[PDB]
């Protein structure tokens, strides 16, 4: 299928002592595979795979040496923003920056993207053509036309076209056995009387790779939204997912009742139906 | 300055059984700013030896973190997980059921 | 891998 290299940062600033905590995280898929925090004692890049773990030195030292550099930048963005919002020095403050690239089913470059946001709210983005960005108010205006002056976006599109797929396809062989395998969820169905006259039914689905999935449920092969109850996919902690879907039916009409998984580790979705 | 409130779940990694090792999971979601404090509750109590994930954002830029630590369910401990951000008047406590 | 160089605002 398609794969994805994402690396994800925040800065969030600490206006009664000291310098912005930086938390940088890696994934290839849905999958973390290294971690920087400027509060943890190693001070370096950390493995969060066994498969980056035969990464020699000289990769841990240039990620290492990377990742400080994008916290030193989030730092001096944290003192721009708080005077392009004209904000006190008291408050904290919080910068998030994400960016990677897709490939096809082909392994071959598909998309490239580098967001920003300030708050919790977009700033800044590049656009599909890697070539301009788009501003989502006026002082992250300012720093279109400054960037778009300067053409910040040519070293990062040749990044994000060629480096980031090259690297992407690296982890994808050496981390094999695990990111091009495909763990379909494992499901099950619980029946919980609620009262004389009614059930809730729930579907499982457990330790399933990628995240994506669709759990629906039909009466008498039709989609039922009414009296339905859907969970955010969760992770369990091991590297894969779950969630569950609920239906409450009249006792006795259980067997109208179907749960339909959607996964990409299913050639055809699976029909759950209570019959035992 | 957006602000969002955190959705909470508690649950295990494996399905319950009594005197069976396992693993409690409190998954927080859905929070900005990143500042949360959580605490996994045996009885009530702060249990001491709780993990977490590293902090990741999703597509709307909320944060999103796992809490987790190693138990062994019984017919009659309760288990809960209490998270606290700036969003909420006071903590909020969920409580395990091993059915969810 | 990490892009060498983000620039600042």
């Amino acid at each position: 299928g398609s794969h994805s290299m994402r690396y994800f940062f925040t800065s969030v600033s600490r206006p009664g002592r000291g310098e912005p905590r930086f938390i940088a995280v890696g994934y290839v898929d849905d999958t973390q595979f290294v971690r920087f925090d400027s509060d943890a004692a190693s001070q370096r890049m950390e493995p969060r795979a066994p498969w980056i773990e035969q990464e020699g030195p000289e990769y841990w030292d240039g990620e290492t040496r990377k990742v400080k550099a994008h916290s030193q930048t989030h730092r001096v963005d944290l003192g721009t923003l708080r005077g392009y919002y004209n904000q006190s020095e008291a408050g904290s403050h919080t910068v998030q920056r994400m960016y990677g690239c897709d490939v096809g089913s082909d392994w071959r470059f598909l998309r490239g993207y580098h967001q920003y946001a300030y708050d919790g709210k977009d700033y800044i983005a590049l656009k599909e053509d890697l070539r301009s960005w788009t501003a989502a108010d006026m002082a992250a205006q300012t720093t279109k036309h400054k960037w778009e002056a300067a053409h910040v976006a040519e070293q990062l599109r040749a990044y994000l076209e060629g480096t980031c797929v090259e690297w992407l396809r690296r982890y994808l062989e050496n981390g094999k056995e695990t990111l091009q395998r495909t763990d379909a969820p494992k499901t099950h169905m619980t029946h919980h009387a609620v009262s004389d006259h009614e059930a809730t039914l729930r579907c499982w689905a457990l330790s399933f790779y990628p995240a994506e999935i669709t759990l629906t449920w039909q009466r008498d092969g039709e989609d039922q939204t009414q009296d339905t109850e859907l969970v955010e996919t969760r992770p369990a902690g091991d590297g894969t997912f779950q969630k569950w879907a609920a239906v409450v039916v009249p006792s006795g009409q259980e067997q109208r009742y179907t749960c339909h998984v959607q996964h990409e580790g299913l050639p055809k979705p699976l029909t759950l139906r209570w019959e035992p | 300055m957006i602000q969002r409130t955190p959705k909470i779940q508690v649950y295990s990694r494996h399905p319950a059984e009594n005197g069976k090792s396992n693993f409690l999971n409190c998954y927080v979601s859905g929070f900005h700013p990143s500042d949360i404090e959580v605490d996994l509750l045996k009885n009530g109590e702060r249990i001491e030896k709780v993990e977490h994930s590293d902090l990741s954002f999703s597509k709307d830029w909320s944060f999103y973190l796992l809490y987790y630590t190693e138990f062994t369910p019984t017919e009659k401990d309760e288990y809960a997980c209490r998270v606290n951000h700036v969003t909420l008047s006071q903590p909020k406590i969920v409580k395990w059921d091993r059915d969810m | 891998s990490l892009f060498n160089t983000i620039a600042v605002l």
